[PDB]
This record gives structure tokens, sequence and C-alpha cells, in this order.
RNA sequence: UACCCGCAGAAGAAGCACCGGCUAACUCCGUGCCAGCAGCCGCGGUAAUACGGAGGGUGCAAGCGUUAAUCGGAAUUACUGGGCGUAAAGCGCACGCAGGCGGUUUGUUAAGUCAGAUGUGAAAUCCCCGGGCUCAACCUGGGAACUGCAUCUGAUACUGG
RNA sequence: UUAGCUAGUAGGUGGGGUAACGGCUCACCUAGGCGACGAUCCCUAGCUGGUCUGAGAGGAUGACCAGCCACACUGGAACU
């Protein structure tokens, strides 16, 4: 049973940079394409695209540079089982700044970076190095 | 308090010249400083990472005149105290008020320093400090009682000081004898053989 | 292992017994000699060790080791039972400090004083 | 403005008086896991009218006879 | 009653009477309500040995609270010097 | 010019039809005081033969290491077969906080303020790859922002 | 009384533990698996730098060692921070209650979450900045902290109704 | 390797009693109340601010002092 998308969405990235795959068909969602836009934002991936009317697929397009994947490392924070929710004061930093710590909030899901800014805090969605 | 026995066993065991002598004649020309001493100070074995660091914080509490606890209490001081926890304890240890006499050349070594510390002969700011682990703040005026300004003692050591390099944190003048504390030394201005990053590893072990 | 599962069940820890049972928690206990002989340690090891079933005042009743050279215990004497195994002898589990009330410290010893109750020679 | 609690009842063979089981969110202190915790209280509410299945809302009050220091204040979803 | 008085805080030859509103009927350096300044019969020149807030002294005095015999000396000797 | 410490000898041993051989195997390290660094394990019948066969392949697979100034830029984990080191940097005046075969890696690539941990199976011959493979694998901000397309100012 | 002044003489004042590896420090003499050491590895069968004595050195210091108790190392109960093919670990298998989780879009609310404010979290204590005993220990002023709870006001990206 | 406990016990009506709310207690009525989110039972134990160890998370702990609780050879009771 698919119970956590996020979670499928990590993995198909995850291994399509392992197999170095240009792009990573999947079922889309609205927080999909809230977290593709902080990658595109970031830099972490080449470009995201929803392709779909009535089943929405985004295809992502995986981001190399001179062999080497661009992302690390991608890790899932709050699993559903396992919430993890921080104030302002002690959001994390992931690879003293090298990497982002995703926040989703009230103003909508930006990053860990601008959420401090803001000054307001929320729950951790993925850890991307 | 302190210890009362030879003083250049300490300084061949280390294996240079702690200061613990006057000057008038050479360390060389007056002992033997190569080899350790007793029976098997000629052959040498491997020492390993904590043998050099208890080798390096023995050197140190030499050189300066301190016992075990006061320079664990001392370290502490400088890990509580913001910046490099061996530049904080290099100036605890500069600013005791033997050390500072030491500098100023009221006294021959620190063992005399603190000697004429604790027989009533410096007075810091018309105030008289017998504690040899007085801490001197910047900007702060030592001098010497009337009844050890003229004493051969003092003329000596301050006439035996010109040969050793002279402070660049310390005022002193020698038409009264009185000295003012500058701003604090720094590592430059120490000596650089001293490994600091020993010393702080041995206690953090 | 998951979450879910070690808020059901505890991340319990592991007691772990002390091997010094009758001494419940003190330094040294005053106690009576019942049964002064000397046993032969456990291979390779071999020899006569001087040892001691003691009965303590609190009702235990141990057996320990008499350190240094020479001791002047026998039946019906008081000693100071203090924590300390020997790993050659099975079932010994405590000593007899040295310089309490009768076991006097060993006779011809100028080193280690400390642990065998011997006066500063003049 | 004055403190508040809501729950659901589950038994009410008593007379002028239901039992109410609220149901809380908290986070484990060791775990950092969001479990469900219950408080049951015992609520009197004059006028029987409440069965069994629905939510209430309660006040607290004085104790009126041992443990029961609660007080019916709305009836929010009588559906069954 | 409800009073204001000394509580000693110092050591051994060192007082240190901080004035505090404590009921008479508890310990002298034990349970008291709040404090308001402090006393230092000790202390030398260029050191504030005095810092009881009037304000708050006055407050509480207005509510049937008892100026201490000491504690009315160190305020008339405040008021006299400012 | 170079550092060298050998960290650990040891005394492996053959067994033939005759008896049973000794032999010498030697763990070195080599580096200068920057993010240059390297390891070596040499194998002869004497100790002195053992290290002077370790260093010259250590000297040969050095490797390079971005470090910063005084310490390391983030905090990193490196994993072996038998070996989980994790490292972080430190402050001026810490040192280098490290234990095993660690410390002397971290002296040779030059780091003097670093903080390491290592947990699992802390024998030198796979804690030594364990460090180097987690110093080799660390980033820099430099390199982070030409992969990703912004600015060293941008991803401070 | 603190404190200060003059007396005269170096006097009235240093001991304890260790020395094969862990761990900082090696050489001789005495027995001879005996005396014995021992926290682990282990030593004593004519010299074991491992026992006792001596020299020497090492460490601390008016303290030095042992014992009694807690924790770190022990990531060796692992929430931070572990595993189950073979080192200990998939129930023999299936169904299923409570419980845990839950595909996708929108609307409503704001319980969980987030931001601000108030009350409070006694005093004492830790930390930071300063002051007073010749100096430190000690005392003291302000600040911070007490990571918690309740209430009120705004957000619905996420979980839940 | 402690699965049932509770008949003043759950609640209600009426009266009496303390400074007041109160099965605090009697007289009637409805058989409920608690419990796998650990009732009941057994052993041990004063609680807290704090203390020690640990980078933290945690673990142990309650010396002095401070706040609270309980007890004055033991048990029971009442008066001012
Ligand atoms: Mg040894
Ligand atoms: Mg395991
Ligand atoms: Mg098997
Ligand atoms: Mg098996
Ligand atoms: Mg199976
Ligand atoms: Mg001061
Ligand atoms: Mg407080
Ligand atoms: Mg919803
Ligand atoms: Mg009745
Ligand atoms: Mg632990
Ligand atoms: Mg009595």
């Amino acid at each position: 049973s698919m119970q956590d998308p996020i979670a499928d969405m990590l993995t198909r990235i995850r291994n399509g940079q392992a197999a170095n795959k240009a792009a990573v068909t999947m079922p889309s969602s609205k927080l999909k394409v809230a977290i593709a836009n902080v990658l595109k934002e970031e830099g972490f991936i080449e470009d995201f695209k929803v392709e779909g009317d009535t089943k929405p697929e985004l295809e992502l397009t995986l981001k190399y540079f001179q062999g080497k994947a661009v992302v690390e490392s991608i890790q899932r924070v709050s699993r559903p089982g396992l919430r993890i929710y921080k104030r302002k004061d002690e959001l994390p930093k992931v690879m003293a700044g090298l990497g982002i710590a995703v926040v989703s909030t009230s103003k909508g899901v930006m990053t860990d970076r601008a959420a401090r800014q803001a000054g307001l805090g929320g729950e951790i969605i993925c850890y991307v190095a | 308090a302190r210890y009362l026995g030879p003083k250049l066993k300490l300084s061949r065991r280390e294996g240079t010249d702690l200061f613990l002598k006057s000057g008038v004649r050479a360390i060389d020309t007056k002992c033997k400083i190569e080899q350790a001493p007793g029976q098997h100070g000629a052959r040498k074995p491997r020492l390993s990472d904590y043998g050099v660091q208890l080798r390096e914080k023995q050197k140190v509490r030499r050189i300066y005149g301190v016992l075990e606890r006061q320079f664990r209490n001392y370290y502490k001081e400088a890990a509580r105290l913001k910046g490099n926890t061996g530049e904080n304890l290099l100036a605890l240890l500069e600013g005791r008020l033997d050390n500072v006499v030491y500098r100023m050349g009221f006294g021959a070594t620190r063992a005399e320093a603190r000697q004429l510390v604790s027989h009533k002969a410096i007075m810091v700011n018309g105030r008289v400090v017998n504690i040899a682990s007085y801490q001197v703040s910047p900007n702060d005026v030592v001098s010497i009682r009337e009844k050890a300004k003229k004493q051969s003692r003092v003329k000596a050591a301050l006439e035996l000081a010109e040969q050793r390099e002279k402070p660049t944190w310390l005022e002193v003048d020698a038409g009264k004898m009185e000295g003012t504390f500058k701003r604090k030394p720094e590592r430059s201005d120490l000596s650089a053989d001293i490994n600091e990053h020993l010393i702080v590893e041995l206690y953090s072990k | 292992a998951t979450v879910n599962q070690l808020v059901r069940k505890p991340r319990a820890r592991k007691v772990a017994k002390s091997n010094v049972p009758a001494l419940e928690a003190c330094p040294q206990k005053r106690g009576v000699c019942t049964r002064v002989y000397t046993t032969t340690p456990k291979k390779p090891n071999s020899a006569l060790r001087k040892v001691c079933r003691v009965r303590l005042t609190n009702g235990f009743e141990v057996t320990s080791y008499i350190g240094g050279e020479g001791h002047n215990l026998q039946e019906h004497s008081v000693i100071l039972i203090r924590g300390g195994r020997v790993k050659d002898l099975p079932g010994v589990r405590y000593h007899t400090v040295r310089g309490a009330l009768d076991c006097s410290g060993v006779k011809d010893r100028k080193q280690a004083r400390s642990k065998y109750g011997v006066k500063r020679p003049k | 403005k004055i403190r508040t609690l809501q729950g659901r009842v589950v038994s009410d063979k008593m007379e002028k008086s239901i039992v109410v089981a609220i149901e809380r969110f908290v986070k484990h202190p060791i775990y950092g896991k969001f479990i469900k915790r219950t408080t049951k209280l015992h609520v009197h509410d004059e006028n029987n009218e409440c069965g069994i299945g629905d939510v209430v809302e309660i006040r607290e009050c004085r104790p009126l006879s041992k443990t029961k220091s609660w007080t019916l204040v709305r009836v929010v979803e009588k559906a069954v | 009653m409800v009073t204001i008085r000394l509580a000693r805080h110092g050591a051994k030859k060192r007082p240190f009477y901080q004035v505090v509103v404590a009921d008479s009927r508890n310990a002298r350096n034990g349970r008291f309500i709040e404090r308001v300044g402090f006393f230092n019969p000790i202390a030398s020149e260029k050191e504030e040995g005095t810092r009881l807030d009037l304000d708050r002294i006055a407050h509480w005095v207005g509510q049937g609270a008892t100026i201490s015999d000491r504690v009315a000396a160190l305020i008339k000797e405040v008021n006299k010097a400012a | 010019e170079l550092q060298e410490k050998l960290i650990a000898v040891n005394r492996v041993s053959k067994t033939v039809k005759g008896g049973r051989i000794f032999s010498f195997t030697a763990l070195t390290v080599v580096g200068d005081g920057n993010g240059r660094v390297g390891f070596g394990y040499g194998k002869a019948r004497e100790v002195p033969a053992a290290i002077q066969k370790a260093m010259e392949k250590a000297r040969r697979n050095m490797i390079n290491v971005a470090l910063n100034n005084g310490t390391l830029q983030h905090p990193v984990k490196g994993v072996h077969t038998g070996s989980r080191v994790f490292m972080q940097p430190a402050s001026e005046g810490t040192g280098i906080i490290a234990g095993g075969a660690m410390r002397a890696v971290l002296e040779v690539a030059g780091v003097h303020n670093v903080l390491a941990k290592a947990y699992g199976s802390t024998n030198p011959i796979n804690v030594v790859r364990a460090t180097i493979d987690g110093l080799e694998n660390m980033n820099s901000p430099e390199m982070v922002a030409a992969k990703r397309g912004k600015s060293v100012e941008e991803i401070l």
C-alpha cells in the first residue's frame, strides 16, 4: 500500500540519479509540485513540469554536473508515523548551509533559510544535500 | 605548594632550558642538560601521544611555577572564557604577580619573584600582595616597598635581566623600580615553541 | 525497533549485580575469623595462598584473602573485611585490610606500606 | 472566554450524570511520538437528555458528589 | 503579621542583610513574600550599601505591613542622605 | 618536507609444510599540512622494510581534501566495512579531539580544530580507510555553488 | 579581633603511590610454580624491567593510595544512536479485533503545528557582565536561563475533524 | 510469574453536620463506578528547586539550605 507519496518521489529521484536517468515521470500531487518548486529554486534539480488533465504526472529532469549527480543525499524526515515539528529557534541546518532542510509552514513551503528569515517555524519535509 | 628540589633535573628531563637559573653562567656550562637525570638518561625510548602531551604540560608547569590543581583550574578558566583556549591559558599564567615581577626583573628566577611577593616586598597600587597567583589587570602599577628597594638582590636581578629580550607588554621604569602593565601578551609575543594543542588535548582526554 | 513498538514496550535497562554482595554498599566491614587455612589456586597457578572464612557482623559469612608475608590470624580474631576479588581463587571475593584492630601490618616491608598497614621507619 | 472541554459520552446509566471520554494529542517526551490519550471525567447533567454515541461539551465546576466536578454546557452533534 | 525585616545571607564574620517582606511567624532566613533591597554593614566606601525600593516598601506598609526597628532607621538614613 | 606517521605495526604470520613463517604489515599515513593526504599499507619481513614500502604507496595514493583554513567545512560521516567515523569542525583552540588512527590522519591532513568519534570496529586498517573516504566525500562552498548554479553568497 | 609595626635566626614544618602492555617512568641483589603480585592480558619451574630489598626515575602534594557508590567510554537497551540468511534475533502459515498508517481534488473549522503578547515557572543554584575580604575559595548587584503550563490574538502548506 | 476490584462503593431524592462544596454520615431509589491508556494486589521509597556524571539526549540521586508533607515511647480519643 502506497502510504507516502513524498517518500516515493524521493526514492524515484534518488534511484534515477543513481542509474543516470534523464527524466523520472511519476504521478504528481500538490505537495509534490510545491517541493519541486523548491528544488528548482535551490538548483538541486534541472526542471519540473506537470503534464496531465485528469491524472497529473510530474516529469522531473535530472541535473548532472561533470558526471557527479548534483544531489548527494535525499532524506525524508517527517515520515508518516513520526512527525517532526520544530520552532524557528531549532530549525535544522543541513551540511552547514551547503544543503537544504525544507520546512513547510503557514506561508507555504519555501525553505529552511526563508523560514528562518521570515521568523516562523514549521515541519521539516526533506533534507537535500 | 611549590617544588623544593633541584631546579635543573626538571630542565634536563624536559630537554630544554626552563629559565630556572639566573643566567650569570651558561646552562650547559653549569649542568649536564642533554639527557634525562638518573641511571637511564642516555637511553632514549619512544614516547606516545600521551607521553608527549604530558611532557609538554610538565614543561609548561615547570616554566611557570604551578601545581596540577592550579593548572587544571587555569585550564577550566581558559575553557570557560571565550577565545583560544591555549592563548587564554598562557595569558592567565602570565598574569600571575610573580611572573610579571620576573618580567620586570626584580627577581633572578620565578622562585625568587614569588619569594619577594610573599615576603612583603611587592607593593601593588599601595597595597601589599603576598599571592604568587595574583592576577594583574591592565594598567596596573606594581612597585617595591621601601625596605626592599635598596636590596642587592633586586639590583642584581635588574642588571641581569638586560640580557634577555625585554617584554613588550610592560612599561617598567628602573628609576623608581616600578612597572605598569600594558595590553595582555599574545601568542606571537610569547614563545612559539609551546604546543598548546597538546595541553588542550591532554585535559580533554 | 519501530517507534510504536518502543512506545508499547519501553527500551528497558539491564540491571547488573555487584561482585561484593556481603558488603551492602559499605567500604569495610568488621568481622570475626571462623576458619583460617590455606588453599591451592587454580591452574596454571600453584601456591598455598592464605584465606579465611569469616562471618561478618551483619550475618553474612564469606571467605577473604590475607595479603603480604606473615600474619597473626587464627580462630576468634577480629578483622576488617574489604571489597576485592582474587581471580585465581574460586570463591574468594574479599580481602582483609591490614592495620586494622588485630591484623597487624607486614613485617620487613618498606614499599607500598599504605596497602599493607606498615608504619614509617624511624 | 472561560475554559471548557469537549468529549464523547460513553455511559449514562445514572441519575443526572454522564461519563465522558475526552481524547487529547500529546508528543511522547522520549520518542517524540504523537499518541492519543484519554481523560475520562464524571459529568453531571440535570434533566437527563444525552444518550450514548454523541459528543458533549463540559465546563469545570465544584465537586458535586465525590468525583464529578464538571457540568454540561451545550449538546453538539447529537446524531447517532 | 506581615512585616518587612532583615534576613542575613552572608557568611562567617561577613553579615549581609537583605530586606524581605516576610511573615512574622516564619523564620528569619526562611520563607518570605518579596525582597526589597539589601544592607551591608561591612561594605566600605565606593560601594552601594543600600538599595531598598521605597515605592514598594510604602506600597506594602500601606496594607498593614510593619517596619522593623533597624529597617526604619536604615530608611530614615537613606531619606536623610538623598 | 611532507610529514608522515605510521600508525600500527602488525605481526601477521603464515603456515607452511615445515612450520609457520612470520611477516610484518605496516600502516602509514602521509600529508603536507594541507588538503593532500594519503595512506599506505606495506607488507614485508621486518618493520623498517614494511614502513618504507607503506610510505611509497601512501605517497603515490595521496588524495586531496577541501579543508578550511584551520578546520573542516561541514560535519561529515564516513562508512567503511567495519568502521563508522563521524567528524565535525570546531573552533579556534579546541584542537584535534580524535582517537585511534584518526588523530594522525587529521594531523597530517592539516585540520587543527576537529571533533571525531568512531563507532563499530575500531581497527586502524579499516578506520583509516573510513576517515579517508569521509574526508574525500565532503563538499566545499565553491564546489556546491558551481554544481548547483548559485553563488557562494546566495548559499551561505 | 582582622590588620600593621620591631626582635633574631634558615629555624618550627614532606610525605604518599607507581615503574612489562593498557599508562608517565629501568637497572642490580634474595629466594626458586615456594615465598608471592594481580583491575584485564598474565607473571614465579636460577633472575620474571611483572615477587621482596636497593639505586634511579615517574605522578600528586598536606596530602598520597585502596575500599564503598553513580555515569561516560558501553553505539554493550541505540528517541538522538543498533540488528534479525549464516555471530542472538521472521512467529510454521493464514484470517482477523483493538491499535498504527493511509491514493487524489475542492470547500469548512482550527485540535496537532507556527508567530506575538500576558500571567507564572519562589528564593536558593548554573552561565554572562562587575564589585568586596592582600588574592582565590566565599559573598554579592544586574542580566540571561528555568528548555514547562494556562489564556488571548492571527495561518492553513501539512496531519487530524 | 499481580486480570478482575468495589455494597457507602457509582449516581440520584430527602434530612442532619463543619468555615464552606462534598456518601462528610444516616434514611429511600436507580446497579452502577473503576480496568489491557494497567483497576486490584506485592515490594521499595518522603516530594521538589536542586546534586553528580554526560557535548547534548539520558542515567543515578535528594548530603547542607530552601518550600511542602508526615511523625513526637506505640495505638486511640477529645478539650482550650
Ligand atoms: Mg604494570
Ligand atoms: Mg548489534
Ligand atoms: Mg549456530
Ligand atoms: Mg542463528
Ligand atoms: Mg517464514
Ligand atoms: Mg575582585
Ligand atoms: Mg530559580
Ligand atoms: Mg484535510
Ligand atoms: Mg444508604
Ligand atoms: Mg548511556
Ligand atoms: Mg526515642
